[PDB]
């Protein structure tokens, strides 16, 4: 039972992928598997630009399930998680401060992030 | 909240929408009125709403 999508993908180790979120409602129980793969799929598409607004959703929902996690966890690792949401909150910044130069792009406005 | 939304629909905004939604499905009590309102008010404002947010609170809130 992975706690970390690091630990997987070290144990483990074509055209355009469609959005992430189409299978997203299939994991709804047992949400601590599903914390990896999103995990490998936000990191995946942070690089190469992440198209456009693909990452702010996938950080949207990380940042959900992060703050899902630790509510009733074990409390050992209550902590540490906790701590990594807030990293997804410095990447909010990023999600927010860096999302785009907003020169021609409309970005995306993170209310439902605020409203988490 | 809702007299703005109603007066005003033309200029707005997806976060107005989000907002009023938590704010109904937040539900402080339980009562079959206010789910068919919420019902009613989902169906006569749709393809407005983030499908897996509202899920996620939904099941949540049971």
């Amino acid at each position: 039972v992975f706690y970390s999508y690091k630990t997987f993908f070290n144990y483990m180790n074509t055209y355009h992928p469609p959005k992430p979120s189409i299978v997203f409602s299939s994991f709804v129980t047992k949400p601590f598997e599903f914390v990896v793969f999103l995990e490998a799929c936000l990191a995946c598409y942070q690089q190469y630009e992440g198209f456009d607004e693909d990452r702010q959703v996938i950080l949207t929902t990380l940042y959900d399930l992060y703050l899902n996690l630790a509510q009733n966890d074990v409390p050992e690792r209550i902590d540490d998680w906790r701590s990594r949401a807030t990293g997804v909150l410095r990447e909010s910044n990023k999600l927010v401060y860096s999302a785009a130069s907003n020169n021609t792009s409309k970005r995306v406005d993170n209310s439902i992030m605020l409203l988490i | 909240l809702k007299w703005c939304v109603r007066e005003v629909p033309k200029m707005c905004n997806p976060i107005v929408y989000n907002s009023i939604l938590y704010m109904m499905i937040t539900d402080p009590r339980n009562d079959m009125i206010l789910e068919n309102d919420i019902i009613k008010f989902m169906k006569s404002n749709e393809n407005k709403y983030d499908l897996n947010f509202q899920l996620r609170l939904s099941l949540k809130f049971k």
